[PDB]
């Protein structure tokens, strides 16, 4: 039949020991037990999970050695077999479970008025104890510091990846370092469930141990033995326990795989309070148990002894606001001064020049007034620059790192791949093979910025949502039965390259580029960094670039890079203000566009300026000063504020030469 | 004093507690409840606002109700019940069901009059109670509540067909020919054993009648996350949800709807064929209340009368179409005439004469043309705003096209075919296709669009207006050089 086999571990003395752990261990550093301080603190319904750790375990078995006796070292035991002391810590807990000291509070829970009732027509006239359990048993991995003080190595917590995990660890605890990839909705998965049965006897409890199960459906008590044909089982959900189940994939990171390889992935299996602590993006240390499938159903009988695996999860370390502090930040930054140049300076340190766009790019951070105008009218708050110019300027740095800055951000770039315009209705998920409402990069980006390099190459196909948003910046989605619009309020910067290489003596700008006229009068503002030789601009650039490729470190100088999350902390408070205007600054306006205007009229030449002014052009005369208000001022806007912005204009207006 | 079995909820208390909650609540109580200040008191306070939805109801014999769960925690004594229903749901609602059956009763014979009563007998009424408690997306749910009222909010995305629902099974026997009717019970269906029929008495002679049993409606509908509480990252979640009786068709696709509704798991099965199970259940909620984000009176026509009498209605109308507009008084003279239409008739020999007027808006390229034309799509009833830049050449008209659903055929109307009756926008009509201007030649013409494809010959009706913007090549419409050669268009389109 089944041989026999003899193994050293007995798991009596085991148990004895756990018991003996529970009760005597004391933190050395409230008093008395440190866990049967946690077990009262359960008892009141308040805590909900019981994390023990093996360091608290090497801690038991060192004061053990401080006595001498001998002991059963529980931490290798626990390390080497995991799936089985769960059962016998959780045994452990039971039968030492504090009786609850205050507020008993039975209110309204339904297994609470279940058992209740069970007693009185039980007395007056056994079941799984995983029924009247509430909390969750995890362990928590070795720590490197208490191993190597007292030595005896380690192996739990070791941050090993998904392709060092060989089929010799399984059944043990250890912990994978990766980047989580996807993540799935929490659904109930049931441990025990009870059956209502045409008032005879009383309800059954069968447990489930598996991932699938067969329905009782015979009534077997002794009121039920009766012979006579009366009917199957039927499932009651409220007196079953129900437990939350999440599954996860997680990936192996770019840099431990070898060369010629593809990455490998590993399945993540979390239940109970811990569920909803990983989600997608996030580079995490996981630790569990790893333990085989059975990969039963279909398409078991091909692989015969081949198995699948996956990891139950036990602990989460992942590796990475108003308040008096940053009420304070902005006080010290506004103490520092110029914060206009500064904040456009340390931008990008790497790159020399260009300290204009740097400014524009400022004001494209911040985001002008968004005002409702009754009877329907509104008006765009949102920026748009558009940065054309020749190749090799540092076109496509600049725009990068404008990503980091602001959270909410999306870099799109040309026909490699097609998110401009994705605002599909069509979802083709393998999960479920059903419809998802799938929008694209343009709504993706609310309140932020849109990054489009390689804006020329792009189809009209996107140019078709691009014209859209300028308009009324609300997505139309596809024709698939759903009718909707979406909201898609975002300001666009665009990168361009002029057409068949450099700058060409051919007069209009529309000959340059391919962009209509009408695509480009809705930009707020257009950049051209022409690439210019000049003898002495060559050297400083050459040696800029040679000093970061001697040392690795930036060329210090006299100007001092703003540390980046108080550039974060700024732009956010800057962006939560809300200006207003006066009637007095206002009337200006009237006398710079209609100076504006008179200069269009005959401004009309062979080489320079790009059409004539549009009231547009007043209209976003206002929007930039919206920000440049923002920057450090408040309530009424100021004169030379609006000096600002016409300066700011005129400047980028004049590029078209340079 | 006996409880149902498994609850806390006895009848005897609940009863007594509603019929003292409906004569006796007031507007008095609600505003002593909430009580936020600047609360008006100005004879709402005796208004006895259930009482008098109960009379109007009885008098128009509608069954609808809308209690809310903060004024039925606003009496002290019913305050139970608040915290009562939302634990058992489904038995304080037969509770619920059974004293509105005799809420008539308490009232129709206050005075002792002639009501009937017997109808009202037959009838039965239901409850519709919202805002139950605070609402929680469904991207936080979890096993704890399973069975207990929430409040849901989501995007619709479709719907399906009406889905038959067996209550009552019909045997007969294929010797003595003989009926009878079994309840089903949670959808199993206890078979008959032998004829009931002593002299018949013959094992295993039963044939069931599909048609001649009785059926219920049901409906399910698809929720989706709405993309404000999404975070970054994230692919939207799904939810399914269940109709039944009066509610089914009320939502329409596309739709965002907050609801009401009990929480339910229900599990599926491993393999088709054996009774195996597998362990993990389906989430979905049984819906009791939709909530969503002609026929005008005599003072209306009172109304519209007098104001017809003004002396200049010609303008005023004028300045109303486009408030934000200024100047181009002339443009909306032509677009309030045009909102109207001349009379239109077909007579026998000559046949359809048009009634629709035709205008189109071109020019200076930074002009404000585009907000006209967005002004005059929310005044008309019925119509469509839609660029003609691109698209497909039958766009706005009939596209046979393939189901997503299922591998079936659909006939899809176009824009021009739904803004039947009204005044339909197009933009951008300068970079309208080649192809499918023809389509409109044979629109602004006949009036009609035939489609002849994958066997299906057909002919819709248009009579429709066009309202058109387009903008010139160049930046600027030099009035010397003739029309033809800025607008791009061809001559008859343009005439
Ligand atoms: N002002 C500058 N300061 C520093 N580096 C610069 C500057 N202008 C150009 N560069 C150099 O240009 C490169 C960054 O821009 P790059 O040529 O890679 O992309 P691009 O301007 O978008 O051009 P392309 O059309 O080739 O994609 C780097 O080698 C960088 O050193
Ligand atoms: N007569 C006007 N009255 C009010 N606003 C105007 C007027 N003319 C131009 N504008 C402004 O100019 C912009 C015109 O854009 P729009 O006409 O929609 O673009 P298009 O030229 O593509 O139709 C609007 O934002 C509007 O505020
Ligand atoms: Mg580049
Ligand atoms: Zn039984
Ligand atoms: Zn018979």
């Amino acid at each position: 039949a089944l041989p026999s086999i003899q193994l050293p571990v007995d798991y009596n003395n085991l148990f004895n020991e756990i018991t003996d752990f529970l009760v005597t261990f004391k933190q050395d550093t409230e008093k008395g037990p440190k866990y049967m301080a946690m077990l009262q603190k359960v008892a009141n319904r308040e805590l909900n999970s019981v994390i023990i750790d093996l360091d608290d375990i090497l801690q038991y078995q060192n004061e053990k050695f401080l006595q001498g006796t001998q002991a059963d070292d529980l931490v290798s035991a626990i390390q080497q077999n995991a799936n089985h002391f769960t059962e016998l810590f959780c045994r452990a807990i039971d039968n030492n479970m504090p009786l609850p000291t205050k507020e008993i509070d039975y209110k309204d829970d339904v297994l609470d008025v279940i058992l209740n009732q069970r007693r009185l027509r039980n007395e007056r006239m056994l079941f799984p104890p995983n029924l009247t359990r509430r909390y969750f048993l995890y362990f928590k991995p070795l720590s490197q510091n208490c191993a190597r003080r007292y030595r005896k190595k380690a192996i739990s917590s070791k941050p090993l990846s998904v392709r060092q995990i060989k089929g010799d660890f399984l059944g043990q605890l250890i912990t994978v370092r990766g980047i989580i990839t996807r993540v799935s909705d929490v659904k109930p998965a049931v441990e025990v469930i009870a059956y209502t049965c045409d008032q005879c006897g009383y309800e059954v409890f069968q447990e489930v141990n598996s991932r699938t199960f067969t329905p009782l459906s015979e009534c077997t008590s002794e009121e039920c033995s009766q012979n006579q044909t009366k009917g199957q089982l039927f499932m009651s959900t409220r007196a079953s326990k129900f437990s939350a189940f999440q599954e996860c994939k997680i990936q192996e990171l770019s840099q431990q795989v070898p060369v010629g390889h593809i990455p490998r992935s590993l399945n993540i299996h979390v239940n109970g309070t811990l569920v909803r602590s990983l989600s997608p993006g996030d580079i995490v240390d996981v630790t569990g148990i790893f333990l085989p499938a059975p990969y039963t159903g279909f398409k078991a009988l091909k692989a015969g002894l081949l198995t699948e695996t996956y990891l139950e999860a036990q602990f989460v370390r992942q590796h990475k606001s108003l308040t008096s502090d940053v009420e304070e930040r902005v006080m010290e930054l506004i103490t520092s001064g110029d914060v206009y140049n500064r904040l456009a300076k340390s931008i990008a340190p790497e790159i020399y020049g260009n300290l204009d766009v740097k400014k524009a790019l400022l004001l494209l951070l911040v985001g002008g007034v968004d005002k409702r105008v009754g009877d329907g009218m509104k008006i765009r708050g949102d920026i748009n620059v558009c940065l054309m110019g020749d190749p090799g300027v540092a076109k496509s740095q600049l725009l990068k790192a404008i990503c980091k800055i602001s959270p909410r951000g999306v870099y799109t770039t040309g026909k490699g791949s097609s998110g401009v315009g994705l605002t599909a209705a069509v979802m083709k998920d393998p999960v479920t093979d059903e419809m998802i409402l799938e929008g694209g990069a343009l709504v993706l980006a609310d309140n932020g910025i849109c990054c489009i390099d390689e804006f020329d190459k792009m189809d009209e196909s996107d140019r078709t949502a691009i014209h859209e948003v300028m308009e009324q910046q609300t997505i139309s989605i596809s024709k698939a039965g759903i009718n909707t619009t979406l909201n898609a309020r975002t300001s666009i910067l665009a990168a361009a390259n002029p057409l068949y290489g450099r700058y060409n003596p051919r007069l209009s700008p529309l000959d340059n580029i391919n962009l209509p006229a009408a695509l480009l009068s809705r930009f707020d503002i257009l950049f051209l960094m022409l690439d210019i030789p000049s003898r002495d601009d060559d050297e400083k650039l050459a040696e800029h670039v040679t000093y970061v490729h001697m040392h690795n470190k930036q060329p210090d100088l006299d100007f001092t890079p703003v540390e980046p999350s108080k550039m974060r902390e700024y732009i956010a408070y800057a962006k939560t203000k809300r200006p207003v205007m006066s009637e007095a600054v206002n009337d200006y306006v009237v006398q710079a566009y209609i100076r504006l205007r008179q200069d269009s009229k005959r401004e009309m030449d062979s080489k320079f300026s790009f059409g004539q002014a549009t009231p547009r052009t007043l209209l976003g005369i206002i929007r930039l000063s919206q920000a440049l208000a923002k920057l450090r001022l408040a309530d009424m806007v100021d004169i030379d504020d609006v000096e600002e912005a016409l300066r700011l204009v005129r400047v980028s207006k004049e590029s078209l030469y340079q | 004093l006996r409880i149902i079995w498994g609850t806390n909820v006895s009848i005897q208390e609940c009863t007594t507690n509603f019929r003292n909650f409906l004569m006796s609540f007031k507007y008095k109580f609600r505003k002593i409840l909430d009580e936020r200040e600047e609360f008006i008191n100005n004879t709402t306070d005796e208004e006895l606002y259930y009482i008098k939805q109960l009379n109007e109801m009885r008098e128009l014999g509608t069954s609808n109700l809308n209690l809310d769960a903060r004024n039925l925690l606003a009496y002290k004594q019913t305050e139970d019940l608040y915290h009562q229903l939302l634990n058992y749901p489904q038995e304080v609602i037969s509770i619920m069901d059974q004293t509105i059956k005799d809420c008539m009763v308490s009232l129709i014979v206050d005075n002792n009059l002639d009501y009937d009563l017997d109808e009202i007998e037959t009838k039965f009424y239901k409850v519709r109670p919202y805002n139950v408690g605070s609402c929680k997306g469904m991207r936080e749910l979890n096993p704890n509540d399973i069975d207990k009222l929430i409040n849901l909010k989501g995007l619709v995305l479709r719907s399906t067909p009406v889905i038959p629902d067996m209550k009552v099974a019909f045997f007969k026997c294929n010797v003595c020919d003989h009926t009878m009717a079994v309840e089903i019970d949670r959808g199993v269906i206890q078979e008959p054993a032998r004829c009931e029929r002593i002299d018949c008495n013959e094992p295993n002679s039963m044939s069931l009648i599909h048609n001649r049993c009785s059926f219920a409606d049901k409906q399910v509908i698809k929720l989706q996350e709405t993309p404000d509480f999404v975070p970054d990252g994230q692919t939207p979640h799904s939810i399914s949800l269940c109709v039944y009786d009066e509610l089914v068709d009320s939502c329409r696709a596309g739709d965002r709807i907050e609801v009401t509704g009990t929480f339910r798991s229900i599990p599926i099965r491993a393999n088709s064929r054996q009774r195996v199970l597998k362990s993990l259940y389906k989430t979905y909620v049984d819906v009791v209340h939709v909530k969503k984000v002609r026929q005008i009176t005599d003072q209306d026509l009172a109304k519209i009368r007098e104001v017809a009498a003004r002396e200049d209605l010609y303008s005023l109308l004028a300045r109303s179409i486009a408030p934000s507009i200024y100047e181009l008084e002339d443009v909306k003279k032509g677009i309030l005439l045009q909102l109207f239409g001349g009379t239109n008739k077909t007579f026998t020999k000559g046949g359809r004469y048009r009634g629709d007027i035709n205008i189109l808006l071109c020019g200076d390229p930074s002009t404000s043309k585009s907000q006209i034309l967005q002004y005059v799509h929310k005044i008309t009833p019925r119509g469509v705003y839609t660029s003609g830049k691109g698209s497909s050449a039958v766009g706005l008209t009939a596209y046979i096209t393939r189901d997503v659903d299922t591998k079936q055929l659909v006939l899809e109307s176009g824009a021009l075919v739904l803004s039947d009756g009204g005044v339909c926008c197009i933009d951008e009509f300068d970079k309208m296709s080649d192809s499918t201007r023809s389509v409109l030649h044979e629109v602004m013409e006949q009036q009609t669009i035939s489609i002849a494809k994958a066997g299906i010959i057909t002919t819709l009706n248009a009579r429709s207006s066009i309202l058109a913007s387009a903008n010139p090549i160049g930046s600027r419409y030099n009035p010397n050089l003739p029309v033809t050669e800025n607008i791009d268009l061809p001559p008859p389109l343009l005439s």
